[PDB]
């Protein structure tokens, strides 16, 4: 409240000094039960392959690329990327992709890979040089070889057909030894999205199908057709979801909050002091749930006085009766039974003159900014651009000054109506 | 020849709930009293997009191809029901210029009594089916009443389609970039609705 | 058509002529006055930003602006309970009636309290019925079954005691002795009163309950506290729809510009969002200071009005 | 503090208008509410109390039965509100608040001058010491707009707090024209009680009335009938 208010010193009053807010005790994420994964087994371990002088192709494209789990999976042995990072292949996409595929003797193996190694790369094995995405390769003795080097493997445009045979044999030596590569070159092609439980009651921070947001989820009684995901309110805030998973709706609610308010006598009397969370329930933050909100640090009452520190809907607090912070539903005024009947009349037989002050404003403090001075500190620089603003500094001195003009008037409207000065006898 | 789409032609304009609420929607949609195209066939543009209608019972209408060509130079939806089955494949096929019935290729899929109403739409790339079936009173032109068109099926397709035709009555209107008021009702369907340029109490 | 301003009427002047009523109606005529807005609340942090810590710090270089709203707000919503108590509490004691309603033929019992009805009078029932976020409502500080004490006190006074609760203690007086004063403060001389008693109880009686059916038939004669509520659901939906403009930025859903953008982009595109939304709010917030202005003016004649056409009786011609 | 930010004086000094309220106040008591429908016409004090007692339905024999016991109670009652105002400042609520409001809308706006608005310092110096033209007017159209709406803000606070304190006044000269001039029936518009008259006294930024009010005290219930039969027609009073 003191720094609230900047100040060390504290008058008897309500403070709102920050707002509260329940935090989020988790991230929630919904997908729909996953499905066509691409077929990466029919790339890499595939039942034949071309030569890397004639490199094939198939697509890889409107299928989900789980491709960081085939990366570290049997399928390769070792893995390359021409325009993506390798450890992006658990969530990276195309719009559409495909795999080319060779094998050959693994110096002319190694180009069926984007922009690879020899010239049999650019001539016919590779993707690209340019081309997006990524590249696995493998040993190939368990079918792309021959025991003299096999002739359906060979060597010499990208991912196509001056060439000769291979080497790839299981008797051959490290340079000849029979290998085997595909380039998976560059919404359609994704990598697969995780989803958590579905964590109800709880303040939660959610996404589900790529929609997100921070709230309470509730089961719901409310009836979407089977093609709507999201429900709405009134003004565009989203109050249902389908769970992807499973097919019931949930309402949504925001996170329990509002303003910590500080109920206080003055610093000059007590440093006690009590605390409305308004508008949440006890059960989200000696403590009461008012109307207005939960009140933590006051005192319940069963009496009731004039409201001293209002609160809301009927509730006040005060300090007071060795002393504390109470609160009350307040006093509006002790009741009284009028002695009324068809023929009894009360007459006074006595009377007080009272005097009772009222005090009433009428005027402000006269008051002028020069605009220009205030905006521009004396820069002619700063005053240059002042003017492409045109009229608004001579518009607002006006405005003031018609303000200003007025604080004389309603002093004259008030006090100069006597045209003459009297003056008392002595 | 022509009739009349009075009241009809409206469809769900995303997967949205909404309920017991008035709401406002800007999209391509068939206006409302607009004159409508009548058979019983021809090729037709795409606009862009179409309201299709066909009083059926049996099946006599057998799909619809959609492209630019309808022939061999560019990808078409080549779109089916079969029975027991919905077929649609995306070739750009070399059949005859009106494929008929007596009594690149990078995708497909499988899925009077009655009104059978459609709409379709390709945006961003997307292709839109909203659909629904109704029994019926009349046979001999779109009844004057409501119901909202419901999605079937949304796809990432690609292609610019421009044209299309009908495989072998029914009714041919066209969609326009219009606003229009919505009645949500209590059960989150629409019920009713207002095009705003319809006419001065309309807006 | 050219619209006629009334019915012609030549006055049959002439020097020598007078004209002089024979009889009288009492009439009942209802006014309605606003005396309080939804007392409101905003926090213009969590408003602005959906909880963006790199959107809330952005926010800090604007400085004073999302407290001088809170303190502008807050400001309003102080004086709606000002207004609603300088309306209704100007009573020092909760004045009751007897269980007799001995009011000289007089019946007051639609607009008295009835304790199985909240505890209302049936005239407060029909009322009650004809009128229908990081944003926040707060509770006025008088609840409405606290007006409902105030104005049977109100009334209670009135019926026992005169004006004269207004000036003092209330002094019990019979009610038709209450209503001779009232004929004496119009120059009808009182044996007017006593002499047509019975027809002038038949002529309230009957009019009070013509208020029952004129509320019951259209809600048009409520119409303005019906649209005082309308005016601040419609401005605070507006400032809810607001939430969606672009402003020029890529998306009005934050964590789209910040998942999609490098750091410097999505700064200088909040920045956007962020000038539009607390303009936005800013002219909301001028909204409600006009609208509150209008109400504490409404309020202050609804005060007026309490202290002397209830407590007393106003020679202030119509 | 003063970055183009003035305070102008007001028309008429304090001096001047404890003139008026002097003024105001000897015409009301030497000459009643004559002085407001004309020339002030002398009336000894007690008489102008016999007219006011009667302009509350109180018999003017009321009052002179009872002289010094009003004047003890009037003079007492003047005493009572220097106790009042004297044990605290907190009576002038109305007026200090006025004060404190303008000096919070000031501090604010001053405040703002600190504020970047996202340009790279609200120093306006910093950035044209550190900076080229062309890249220095990117920076200040920043500081420029901002500091703007902070002052158009500023501005539109202080004509609707000038139309509140507006309203005042012309209750305030109501209240003067009225309640100090004359003798108004309007009730509780006076303070509580039946009014009799009323003092003005100045106050820094405002005016205070005294009112002074027929409170009824002791009282007596009693048997009441409408009319009096005699011979067989009805008196009535
Ligand atoms: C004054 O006007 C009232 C109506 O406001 C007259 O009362 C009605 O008199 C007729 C007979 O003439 C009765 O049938 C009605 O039932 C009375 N109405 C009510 C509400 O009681 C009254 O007679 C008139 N008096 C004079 C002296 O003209
Ligand atoms: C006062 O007027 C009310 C109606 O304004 C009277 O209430 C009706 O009285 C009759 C006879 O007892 C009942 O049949 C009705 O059902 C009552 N209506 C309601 C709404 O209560 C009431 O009797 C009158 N009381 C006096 C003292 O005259
Ligand atoms: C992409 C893919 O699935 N590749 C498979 C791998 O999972 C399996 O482990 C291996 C036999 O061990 O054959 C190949
Ligand atoms: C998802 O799979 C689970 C079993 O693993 C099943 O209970 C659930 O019904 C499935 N949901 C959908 C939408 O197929
Ligand atoms: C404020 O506190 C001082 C002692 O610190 C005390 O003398 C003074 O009377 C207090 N004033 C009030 C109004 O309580
Ligand atoms: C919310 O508050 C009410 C009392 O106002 C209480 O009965 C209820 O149990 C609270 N809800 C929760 C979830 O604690
Ligand atoms: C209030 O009084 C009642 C008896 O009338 C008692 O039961 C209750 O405990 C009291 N309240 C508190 C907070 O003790
Ligand atoms: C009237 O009241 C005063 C005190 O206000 C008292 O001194 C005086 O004796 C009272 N007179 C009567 C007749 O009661
Ligand atoms: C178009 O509509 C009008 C009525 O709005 C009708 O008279 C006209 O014949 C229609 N024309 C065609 C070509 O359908
Ligand atoms: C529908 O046509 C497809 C070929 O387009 C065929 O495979 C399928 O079996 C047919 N289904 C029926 C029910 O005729
Ligand atoms: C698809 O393209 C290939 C050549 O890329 C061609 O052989 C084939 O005929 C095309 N499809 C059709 C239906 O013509
Ligand atoms: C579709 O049309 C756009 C221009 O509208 C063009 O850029 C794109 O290449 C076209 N795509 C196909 C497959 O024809
Ligand atoms: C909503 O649906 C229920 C059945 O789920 C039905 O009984 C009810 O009549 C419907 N209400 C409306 C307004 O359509
Ligand atoms: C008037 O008489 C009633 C009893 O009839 C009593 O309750 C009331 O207190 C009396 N008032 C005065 C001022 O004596």
């Amino acid at each position: 409240t003191k720094c609230t208010l900047k100040s060390f010193t504290v008058e008897k009053g309500i403070y709102q000094t920050s707002n509260f807010r329940v935090q989020p005790t988790e991230s929630i994420v919904r997908f729909p039960n996953i499905t066509n994964l691409c077929p990466f087994g029919e790339v890499f371990n595939a039942t034949r392959f071309a030569s890397v002088y004639a490199w094939n192709r198939k697509r890889i494209s409107n299928c989900v690329a789980d491709y960081s789990v085939l990366y570290n999976s049997a399928s390769f042995s070792t893995f390359k990327c021409y325009g993506v990072s390798p450890t992006k292949l658990n969530d990276l996409c195309f719009t559409n992709v495909y795999a080319d595929s060779f094998v050959i003797r693994g110096d002319e193996v190694r180009q069926i890979a984007p922009g690879q190694t020899g010239k049999i790369a650019d001539y016919n094995y590779k993707l690209p040089d340019d081309f997006t995405g990524c590249v696995i390769a493998w040993n190939s003795n368990n079918l792309d070889s021959k025991v003299g080097g096999n002739y359906n493997y060979l060597y010499r445009k990208p991912f196509e057909r001056p060439l000769q045979s291979y080497g790839f044999q299981p008797t051959n030596g490290v340079g000849y030894q029979p290998y085997r590569v595909v380039v998976l070159s560059f919404a359609t092609v994704c990598g697969p999205k995780k989803s958590t439980n579905l964590v109800k009651n709880k303040c939660v921070n959610f996404n589900f199908n790529g929609l997100t947001g921070t709230g309470v989820l509730t089961e719901s009684n409310k009836k979407f057709l089977p093609f709507q995901q999201f429900g709405r309110d009134i003004a565009d805030t989203t109050d249902a979801v389908r769970d992807p998973q499973t097919l019931e709706i949930l309402d949504i609610t925001p996170c329990s909050f509002g303003g910590v308010s500080v109920i206080t006598p003055g610093t000059n009397t007590s440093n006690e002091v009590a605390v409305l969370y308004q508008g949440v329930n006890c059960t989200e933050v000696n403590v009461f749930q008012t109307r207005a909100g939960c009140l933590i640090g006051a005192e319940h009452v069963n009496n009731s006085y004039e409201c001293d520190i209002p609160i809301g809907a009927g509730i006040c607090a005060s300090y007071q009766t060795s002393q504390s912070i109470i609160a009350y539903t307040m006093s509006l005024g002790a009741e009284n039974s009028v002695a009324y009947s068809n023929n009894s009349i009360a007459i006074p037989t006595n009377f007080t003159i009272s005097v009772t002050t009222e005090i009433l404003p009428v005027s402000m403090t006269k008051t002028s900014v020069d605009c220009t001075m205030y905006i521009c500190g004396d820069s002619t620089e700063c005053s240059n651009l002042l003017l492409q603003y045109g009229s608004f500094c001579t518009q607002l001195n006006r405005a003031l000054t018609g303000i200003a003009v007025e604080q004389d008037k309603n002093t004259q409207e008030v006090f100069a109506q006597v045209k003459q000065i009297y003056k008392t006898p002595p | 020849a022509y009739t009349n789409s009075f009241t009809r032609g409206v469809y769900y304009p995303d997967k949205v709930f909404r309920s017991s609420v008035l709401h406002s929607t800007q999209d391509l949609f068939l206006p409302f009293f607009s004159n409508v195209t009548w058979f019983h066939n021809p090729v037709l543009p795409f606009n862009d997009g179409v309201y299709f209608a066909s009083t059926e019972k049996s099946n006599i209408i057998r799909g619809w191809i959609f492209g630019t060509t309808l022939d061999s130079k560019t990808q078409s939806l080549l779109i089916v029901n079969n029975a027991t089955n919905v077929v649609i494949k995306v070739c750009e096929f070399q059949f005859c210029n009106d494929p008929f019935l007596g009594v690149n290729c990078t995708f497909e899929y499988v899925s009077f009594k009655n009104l059978r109403e459609f709409v379709f739409k390709n945006i961003d790339g997307y292709f839109k089916i909203y659909s629904k079936h109704t029994p019926i009173n009349l046979v001999r032109d779109l009844p004057q009443g409501f119901s909202a068109l419901e999605p079937l099926v949304d796809l990432p397709i690609g292609i610019n389609i421009t044209r299309f035709q009908t495989l072998l009555a029914y009714y041919v209107g066209y969609l326009q970039p219009r606003t229009f008021l919505l009645k949500y009702n209590e059960n989150g369907t629409i019920t009713d609705a207002v095009d705003c340029a319809l006419d001065p109490l309309s807006e | 058509y050219t619209m006629s301003l009334g019915a012609e009427n030549s006055v049959a002047y002439s020097n020598n002529s007078i004209a002089i009523p024979t009889n009288f109606t009492i009439s009942v005529t209802t006014e309605i006055l606003p005396v309080s807005m939804t007392k409101t609340s905003v926090d213009c942090t969590m408003y602005i930003c959906g909880d963006s810590t790199e959107c809330s710090n952005l926010l800090l270089q604007y400085g004073s602006f999302c407290t001088q709203l809170n303190r502008a707000l807050t400001g309003i919503a102080v004086e709606q309970d000002k207004n609603t108590q300088e309306v209704f509490a100007q009573v020092k004691q909760i004045y009751k009636t007897p269980p007799i309603k001995d009011f000289g033929g007089f019946n007051f019992s639609q607009i008295l309290p009835d304790p199985s009805k909240s505890k209302r009078s049936f005239i407060e029932d029909l009322l009650f019925n004809k009128v229908t976020n990081g944003l926040t409502v707060l509770p006025p500080l008088l609840t409405d079954e606290m007006i409902a004490q105030y104005t049977s006190a109100l009334l209670a006074g009135t019926i026992t005691s005169g004006w004269t609760f207004g000036a003092g203690a209330a002094l019990q007086i019979p009610f038709a002795m209450q209503m001779a004063y009232r004929f004496n403060g119009i120059g009808v001389t009182q044996n007017v009163l006593y002499e047509n008693q019975k027809l002038i109880a038949n002529q309230f009686n009957s009019a009070i309950g013509k208020i029952q059916d004129s509320l019951s038939s259209t809600a048009s004669a409520l119409g303005k506290l019906q649209d005082v509520v309308n005016q601040n659901a419609q401005a605070l939906n507006t400032l809810v729809k607001q939430l969606s403009s672009n402003f020029g930025a890529i998306s009005s859903v934050l964590n789209d510009i910040l998942s999609r953008l490098d750091k410097v982009e999505a700064e200088v595109q909040i920045d956007r969002l962020i000038t539009g939304r607390l303009q936005s709010l800013q002219t909301y917030v001028t909204q409600q200071l006009i609208r509150a202005a209008e109400i504490r003016a409404s309020a202050n004649l609804a005060a007026t009005k309490m202290s002397e056409c209830v407590l007393g009786q106003s020679k202030r011609v119509d | 503090k003063f970055n183009g930010l003035t305070v102008l004086p007001p028309l008429l000094t304090d001096e001047m208008i404890a003139q008026y309220t002097s003024a105001l106040l000897a015409g009301t008591i030497t000459s009643g509410w004559t002085f407001g429908a004309g020339a002030a016409l002398q009336i000894p004090f007690a008489m102008q109390m016999a007219y006011r007692f009667n302009g509350i339905g109180v018999t003017q024999n009321v009052l002179y039965e009872n002289q010094k016991l009003i004047a003890n109670q009037f003079n007492s009652a003047i005493g009572k509100i220097q106790d009042s105002l004297s044990s605290t400042a907190s009576a002038l609520g109305k007026l200090q608040d006025v004060v404190n409001q303008n000096a919070q809308a000031l501090n604010t706006l001053v405040k703002q001058l600190s504020s970047n608005f996202g340009a790279i310092s609200s120093v306006l110096n910093d950035i044209l010491s550190r900076l080229d033209k062309v890249e220095a007017e990117v920076q200040i159209d920043r500081l420029i707009t901002g500091r703007l709406q902070s002052l158009q803000t500023y501005v539109t606070q202080q004509l609707i707090r000038a139309a509140e304190i507006r309203a005042s006044a012309n209750l305030a000269a109501t209240k003067m024209s009225e309640c100090v001039l004359g003798q108004s029936k309007r009730v509780d518009f006076c303070g509580k009680g039946y009014h009799l008259m009323s003092f003005p006294q100045s106050a820094p930024h405002g005016v205070v009335f005294l009112h002074v009010t027929y409170v009824p005290a002791q009282e007596k219930n009693f048997t009441t009938a409408p009319a009096i039969c005699h011979d067989g027609k009805a008196h009535f009073p």
